[PDB]
């Protein structure tokens, strides 16, 4: 079960990050 | 874009039709149709381009000893610079951590 949970936690941390740097990406348009 | 546009303009009316306006006379060779020319781009487009050019010399002439007209000469622009390199930086600690969790995969 522990094992379980951290890996939800890591996917779900991961998948934030994500979707944090993908919205980012071109944000200077320069 | 006030003098640019008073530049632009008096360069597209810099070739005005005074230099072409030498074959006007010559249009009276039917009768002892485009004799207009000889009226309006004779000599008035000539005078209105003379006009223009002295009014654009007087102007203020702001320029004296140094260097004016100056902007930018300074600061954190530098720094906006240095900011977009910052996220630049934290692009890449994002990859990285993407990365170490695609091989926590």
């Amino acid at each position: 079960n522990e094992l379980q949970r951290k890996d939800a936690l890591v996917q779900k941390h991961l998948t934030k990050l994500r979707h944090w740097q993908q919205v980012l990406e071109d944000i200077n348009v320069q | 874009n006030e003098r640019l546009r008073a530049l632009e303009d008096i360069e597209r009316e810099i070739g005005a039709i005074l230099q072409n306006a030498g074959t006007v006379i010559l249009e009276l060779s039917k009768e002892k149709r485009l004799l207009d020319r000889q009226a309006a781009a004779f000599t008035a487009s000539v005078q209105h381009v003379e006009a223009e050019l002295s009014a654009q010399i007087r102007y203020l002439t702001q320029v004296a000893t140094g260097q004016p007209h100056e902007g930018s000469s300074y600061s954190s622009r530098k720094d906006c610079q240095m900011a977009l390199k910052r996220v630049d930086y934290a692009r890449l600690k994002l990859s990285d951590v993407a990365r170490t969790c695609e091989q926590m995969l």
